[PDB]
Formats: C-alpha cells, sequence, structure tokens
C-alpha cells in the first residue's frame, strides 16, 4: 500500500500554511505458515577451515 | 528608510512553517446634533402710536 502526498495544497498543514513539505509512504502485512516441518533440514557448523 | 524595509523583509525559507503573520483593524468615528433658536416679543400700543 502506497501513500503519497504531494506538496501544495494537499498539505495545508495549519502548523505550516503554506505546504512546502511532502512524503511518501508504503506499508505492507506478512505472516508464514509451515506444513510438515520435519522436511525441512538445519545443519549448524564453524567456517575457514 | 532603506535599511528598515530590508530588515524586516517577509522572506521565506525552504520549509516554511508558521514565519509570518499579520493583522488589521478598524475605528470608527461620531457625530452629533444640536437645536438653536431665539424669539421676541412686542405691545400693541408700540406698533399704532409709532
Amino acid at each position: 500500500k502506497i501513500i503519497t502526498k504531494r506538496p501544495g495544497e494537499a498539505t495545508a498543514d495549519r502548523s505550516d500554511p503554506y505546504g512546502e513539505m511532502g512524503f511518501m509512504s508504503i506499508k505492507w502485512y506478512y505472516g508464514f505458515m509451515v506444513f510438515r516441518p520435519e522436511w525441512i533440514a538445519l545443519l549448524k557448523t564453524v567456517a575457514r577451515l | 528608510d532603506v535599511g528598515n524595509i530590508t530588515a524586516k523583509m517577509p522572506t521565506l525559507t525552504e520549509i516554511g512553517g508558521r514565519v509570518n503573520r499579520v493583522g488589521f483593524k478598524r475605528v470608527e468615528i461620531k457625530g452629533k446634533l444640536e437645536k438653536y433658536g431665539f424669539f421676541r416679543e412686542y405691545t400693541q400700543e408700540q406698533l399704532d402710536f409709532d
């Protein structure tokens, strides 16, 4: 999701009556599910022999 | 004066903000009214025998 506010009339912003600032933001959701966890293998080793 | 005008000009930067505010005023004017008059008196004998 992308929200863009460009400088100008769209940012009247009483605390700044000229609207010389703008911004843009991105936002999303994420989730993870696992089926059959026994099918994933991990080996933890040291490096650099 | 040139110096005072230059030193108080409304300059603006990139960020803007609450940087320049002004105001306005009004006043009132009045009027009045007065009454004047005067009168005169006389008698009848001071008219017929003149």
